[PDB]
């Protein structure tokens, strides 16, 4: 029945702009802390973190005291915000948005002036990344917290516990927190001439790869595979040069994909990127061979001549090693019948040379079946 | 209006009645706040960003013992529509939400009583933060949660209850994609922290699964079924490799879009999300073998040779088991009879050749049994 | 000034909180119109309508009122909005926020106390879409106004005019308006205990079809059309399978597509959607029999023999149906050979001609059949 | 302090209520001077048919409570004024989609010693346009400004015009659209005087640099890939690839053209129809390509050659399309007469098949002349 | 109390301190706003849309003669610290925006010294409009400014003055993205014009080419090198067009990436951009010249004769060019001789044929060495 006398008579002789410093000269002190409700997202295009905080302030008071007599009871009491003083602890590493907190939820003060603020805010910070091992990476973020218009000299922000307390966090379903400890530094600036204090809390999270994996993954080596069977194939059967331009495709889609789903940053190139153009280049290279051999294989003596050399390398030296076996009357009708035997003998021996070429081709098709297989599982390795 | 404006003006002028505090003239005299519920409609449930909206309108009834007049010297008035921001409130909010605000929606008159009730009832577009599960999606049934807790005070100042132990529909309208299958209503207290109330309501609901049924579903097993053709077409036909890899890139397209209804995660995939997999490596394996079966079609005497063993057990041991079965005229007799003898060997040759394109037939049975054993196999254990 | 005078003795003991009656017992009438001045959109996906539209609100107060003789500036006095008595007018039926557009704007004042307060408001009103014609539909979305405090016993929610006045309309591209009507209702809600009266005015819009005729019919008339002739092309070309999985893959992707257009109700179907999916049936019909004529058109006696019954069957009864209609002894020993090995050559030849006949001939059967059960299953589906 | 006298006196000795319109009489409309200043142009987006610009909206009436003079408080001619605290008229862009109406900042005005007030406030505006689309690679379209007052009306305010023609004084050029004019008008109803309003046009050019050098080639290209289609022989066995293919392209370019601009709202554009056109062409070569292939092979043990088809082609239809088309001795005897009799049937089931190869000859080659002049007799009327 | 809210109570109050007057002490006297850029992290460059989004410090000072105190007669504080607003501010702003608000910044705080000095430093996140030029992309440099004028004042009231030509950079976290060069600042005022003045800074600005060269470029490159492969061919594999087709689609593909990261102006394409045009237009040709290839080679004497000028021509002259170098008795002899003659006609035929073929070869390496010296000599135009 006396609280709103008790209001009155405190907020009468008070003034909101001064510091709570009875005895001037004196610095205040103001105990911080923070907590941490949900991880909304991790953005890795645009490097922008996204969380929940409930800031909490302790500070005690010079003044705002009273004696719990006369007034029975009313041990502790309630006040809206905006008539108290408090301090400005801004967030220095923004990225978009407002510096300063959100919420105006009202702080409980206590018998003796202890002053309890904890006001809602949801924060989106800026995180430097590294995607050396982007299937399997982990990130270190940072949220710094420092008074912006006091110094050393008139804060002494301390803080309460080296860890953020995890007492209430919906879990984020892609990243794990694995660490969370804070620290204050004292650090001097420029273009001012005082020290400052300052607070920071650094995140450590985990991704876990299950969605980047199956999705992104195992399609790569899927098609990694498919390149090699390019030189099994024979090569009259007429589908020689589909294969290599569906794989090179692909290639180039999943390549454009994991380009538009990472940073742009230029400092470092990511262990898959490499691996991805290192296979392109070489389904590119083989798609060149397919041409070289299939033009090998329709060769006829009446438009190309086999040279002096491609008969002693290419069917003898070469093909041991790659384990490739080699396995009256009468009168007239006699010039008849001999000129239709003369023609057999010499399609039969133009047909020699017609089958030289087709093995030549199947040697070449296999030395590059065994160069490929070697570098293609070494590159990996 | 006489009788009115003297009321308001003597009942929240003359006491100087001040919006700041709770009612209570007694020791602790925790002022019990009622709550029921009741939705308008169901707007949209997103299952990417697992976030759902909804149309509610929260009902608030306490007594303050501040506001009772005798309502019989005011001329028998007996009720009042006092504005909102005129009356100590209790400041409750959803403690879930997805954004990040708390704050309530317009605030609108609340009916003041002869004997000091209140019967605030705002209205209010919720956007909670639901947890979706995804292993059945076509016919899924989720369970979706709204947290209601005091924004400004607790237990030792005040006490949350509940009137009715479900939501109220009343004005409903229904939706076309889900349906309501029950609203259960309940109080969390725990028994060893004191400052901590709060009340839950789920929200229960089930898909109705034509659309995707008439699509995705459909195709999928459409395209499926199209994976052992392959190994009917014939080796000298042509087309065998353009059969066989337009047919993975057609599921592979469809599996990146199913990856597109659902939440990025790591708990849960769906049961037609795993069988598209299977169904790849099934095509790749498919692809291998086909590219083997053209190799062994093309060959011939003159660059390979039949070894002993092959002859044996295909064309003789695995197909039974496949069903499946098959001077001057001296320069006249010579030149003739060279005519004939280069005849007889290009018969000979021609045999060799015929064993080989019947060799890759029995092999291209072989491995139609065995890649339908494992489609089976594989779709049963699912 | 006089005016200065008026305003002062006007707002001298106004009170915005009691509605102006003489007594306790009066409703207070009030009147309400609404203009049209721009449908912004019908967003179908995700079901919304969008509308710019006018409110106008007449009642009358009775302690706003001043002699005409004894003051100049008369019979007109613009008063803000947030200064006197206002009936509060919101959409029950909101999609997202906006449950009342207040804004600032001007009250009218007459001197026998009426006021005439119209302000701007755009409202984004949910309502649900029906779609089985598309892209002929017919849509009726609605609005629906109220008075969310009072009941019926202290405002009369009274209507003026039929119909929502179109005089400020600027004509959409898209859809066009056939019949704007409103009408009004007396309920009694569960969670409550007196009589509420809503003011409902529903919008009667066509679709114009010609942004999706040339876009979504065309291409897939074509690819229909396109799909019977892979039973006339020949099998020794090897071109049947680019055609059919061409068709597949290009009915696949339209059909994906015409999902994202139409949005996810799960009530009815449209006739699109099962014309695609009955599309989509024959044509993986057809890839399965593509290939059971080209492993028919490729047998040899050599692997495969016929077994008496086809060769019966199909050439003496399908066509019909189908309207298909010392030394000289050792030259003659060698000489022999040759003629006996043409001989069997040609014999093996006819034999396999007589499997190249019988792909030709289940070929022709399929494309009649196709013709035929694919036009009078359309000609049942499509009206 | 001269400011602070002045600034004290003037809006508290005339009572300035800043309710109430400095009129002497009833019928004494307060004349508003008007002009309209260009800054950008942003975009002319045509999805939504709506725009974006910056303007300066410049004011000018006068006011008779605000005179000072004949004392000379330390020599102010000029008391700059935050625009909540004098009359303002409200004049307000009628046609907004967006729903916001009033400027963007309210910022502070001017005030003479004779009562004259000046006043130019920043706005953006989000207008709407009827977009002609009929000639999209260079179109010439004319977009509307209309300014009004909601409160007031021509018994109050007596809007007038200060140029006809906007100001582009500050206008940084774009690199997008070209602007020919910009000419501006009242309008007053001679019936029922109570409108009075000013409007100002837009009219742009597209400078077309982007749009017709890129995607007007990759639209001609595909069109003339069709007699390729037509060139082919039947035995390459790619004529399929190429048409299917060319089909595609088309059908990939059209849909990408509709995304980028809603072709019809009352009329089609100039492309979308001779898109149309070329798919038709390419499906009926689509049909026409099926039954040559058909007709290709064909011998004649499974189809024969009707007399009236020798007729028509091979004689004729070739010439008007300028083709040219260039003991036991017994016993032996009987075994060498069998293969000579073979060899001379074999020779005749061969010269049939000939036949049928040239005939899809002529065919194919026929279709290529009605084709290379539908696709230019049928273009004209599309695009002239 | 402790003197810091007396030093207040007798500064602002009693005396009454004005915060809407300038502290001008006469007529003709213009105020000296000194002026510190201090850059602190460049969030992004956009190139789409023409945004540059910074975190910048902007340190003002000036001097105001009402705010002076002896420091004798209060106990020590030299330096008080005066809340936000509540006094004097020059309302200097970001001139170019993005959304065009000219919204001004949060205040938090001024440290007014003894002497009437007065020091701010508001934090501020400012989203500019740049002039993106994309020629030489992704090796390019840009240049994005910022302007600041006074929001109500102009010249003749205040001299806006740089305190240091570059901007200060310290506290400045770096980008992976792009680098930074040079900070100048300018100070523009016009002889003619006089009420103009204000402070403009450039950010000069170049590019990191990491994330390009490895994703774009190269690929380009490998694709084109494929487009040369086309006409090593032997004409007889059948899959000629699948190869240019399918390197036309690469190329489109590529095309349509670049056509999202560069404005859609009409002023310049970047050295890129044109490239691939060139290259599809070649890809076209050689689509033309390879169809005519095709034709070519499948001629026949029964079909087609051959002109003495092709003979002359490509079977002599180009080939050295491009050095490329190649009664029971007589019953029997009545039925033998056609045998023979048979025979003899075929070989005949087969020669002809034969000829057909090598032409399609001559016409094939021609244009291999045509395209191959346009496609280096038409790219030494463009480097
Ligand atoms: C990246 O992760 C590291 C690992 O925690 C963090 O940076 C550095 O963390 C160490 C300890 O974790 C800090 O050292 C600590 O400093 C106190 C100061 O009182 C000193 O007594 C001890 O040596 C103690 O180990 C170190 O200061 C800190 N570095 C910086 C620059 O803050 C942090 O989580 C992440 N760092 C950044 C820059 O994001
Ligand atoms: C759009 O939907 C509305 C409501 O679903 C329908 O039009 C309106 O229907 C109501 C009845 O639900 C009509 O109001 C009243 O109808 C009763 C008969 O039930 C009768 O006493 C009066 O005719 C009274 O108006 C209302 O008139 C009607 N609106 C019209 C006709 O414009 C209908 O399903 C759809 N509207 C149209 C025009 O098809
Ligand atoms: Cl205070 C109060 C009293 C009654 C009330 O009814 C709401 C219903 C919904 C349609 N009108 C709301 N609030
Ligand atoms: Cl009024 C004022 C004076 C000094 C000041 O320094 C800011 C430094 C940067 C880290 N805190 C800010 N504001």
């Amino acid at each position: 029945a006396t609280e709103e006398r008790l209001f009155h008579k405190l907020f009468s002789h008070y003034n909101q702009f001064i510091r709570p410093v009875e005895n001037v000269s004196d610095p205040v002190t103001v105990h911080f802390e923070v907590a941490i409700t949900q991880l909304a997202n991790v953005d890795e295009v645009n490097q922008i973190m996204e969380t929940n905080l409930w800031l909490r302030h302790i500070w005690n008071d010079y003044k705002l005291r009273w004696d719990p007599m006369e007034y029975d009871g009313i041990e502790t009491l309630r006040v809206p915000a905006d008539k108290i003083w408090k301090p400005d602890i801004v967030l220095y590493n923004n990225a978009v948005g407002d510096f300063q907190v959100e919420g105006k939820t009202k702080a409980l003060l206590k018998y003796n002036g202890m002053i309890t603020w904890t006001p809602p805010a949801i924060f989106k910070s800026s995180c430097p990344m590294d995607i050396t091992f982007f299937p399997f990476d982990h990130q270190n973020c940072s949220l710094k917290f420092g008074s912006w218009t006091y110094d050393k000299a008139e804060i002494d922000l301390l803080i309460i516990g080296s860890k953020v307390d995890m007492n209430d966090f919906w879990e984020n379903s892609e990243w794990e927190i694995i660490d969370a400890s804070g620290y204050k530094h004292d650090i001097k600036y420029n273009c001012c001439e005082e020290i400052y204090t300052d607070i920071t809390y650094s995140f450590y999270i985990r991704r876990l790869p299950m969605f980047y994996t199956i999705n992104l993954i195992i399609p790569c080596l899927f098609i990694s595979f498919l390149t090699v069977l390019v030189f099994y194939l024979p090569s009259d059967c007429g589908e020689k040069v589909t294969l290599c331009i569906s794989v090179l495709l692909s290639l180039t889609v999943f390549l454009l994909v994991i380009t538009e789903t990472i940073p742009s940053t230029s400092l470092v190139v990511p262990l898959v990127g490499e691996y991805l153009l290192f296979t392109m280049i070489f389904v590119t290279l083989s798609i060149v061979v397919t041409v070289f051999v299939l033009n090998i294989h329709y060769r006829t003596p009446t438009t190309h001549t086999m040279p002096r050399w491609v008969k002693t390398v290419f069917l003898k030296l070469l093909p041991q090693v790659l384990l490739m076996r080699w396995p009256p009357e009468l009168a007239d009708i006699l010039n008849e019948v001999q000129y239709i035997a003369n023609r057999f003998r010499s399609q039969n021996e133009t047909k020699e040379v017609e089958d030289d070429w087709k093995y030549v081709a199947m040697v070449v098709d296999r030395v590059f079946l065994w160069v490929f297989i070697i570098v293609c599982v070494f590159g990996t390795a | 209006a006489n009788a009115e404006e003297k009321l308001m003006d003597d009942l929240l002028n003359k006491t100087r009645y001040n919006n700041l505090i709770r009612p209570a003239t007694s020791s602790s005299q925790l002022i019990s706040i009622k709550l029921q519920l009741s939705l308008a409609q169901l707007i949209s449930v997103n299952e990417r960003e697992q976030i759902m909206t909804t149309n509610v309108w929260l009902k608030q009834e306490w007594t303050d013992y501040r506001l009772t007049w005798n309502s019989s010297r005011y001329e028998g008035v007996n009720i009042l529509r006092i504005p909102a921001k005129r009356i100590w409130l209790p400041d409750i909010v959803l403690y879930n939400n997805a954004d990040g605000t708390y704050e309530v929606s317009v605030y609108t008159n609340l009916i003041v009583r002869s004997n000091g009730s209140v019967l605030w009832l705002p209205p209010a577009i919720y956007k909670s933060a639901c947890k979706i599960e995804v292993k059945y999606f076509p016919f899924d049934q989720q369970n979706c949660t709204l947290k209601f807790r005091s924004w400004t005070y607790d237990h030792t100042e005040i006490d949350m209850v509940l009137m009715t132990p479900t939501a109220s529909m009343d004005d409903f309208t229904p939706s076309g994609e889900w349906d309501i299958v029950a609203l259960p209503g309940r109080r969390t207290v725990n028994p060893q922290d004191p400052s901590y109330v709060d009340v839950t309501y789920d929200f229960i609901i089930k898909r109705k699964p034509l659309f995707y049924t008439i699509n995705l579903i459909i195709p999928c097993v459409l395209t499926t079924l199209l994976a052992i053709l392959v190994f009917y077409l014939p080796s000298d036909c042509g087309e065998k490799m353009t059969l066989c890899i337009s047919v993975l890139l057609a599921l592979t397209f469809f599996l990146l879009l199913i990856s597109k209804i659902v939440p990025p995660t790591s708990l849960d995939v769906p049961l037609i999300g795993k069988y598209l997999m299977f169904t790849m490596v099934l095509v790749t394996f498919s692809i291998v073998t086909s590219v083997c079966v053209l190799n062994v079609h093309h060959r011939s005497p003159s660059t390979h040779t039949m070894a002993p063993w092959v002859k044996r057990c295909f064309l003789h041991k695995l197909p039974t088991f496949l069903f499946m079965k098959r001077p001057d005229l001296a320069e006249i007799l010579e030149e003739v009879s060279y005519i004939a003898n280069r005849f007889r060997n290009q018969d000979e040759d021609q045999s060799v050749v015929e064993d080989w394109k019947y060799v890759a037939m029995v092999v291209d049975r072989l491995f139609l049994w065995v890649f339908m054993f494992v489609c089976v196999l594989g779709t049963v254990g699912l």
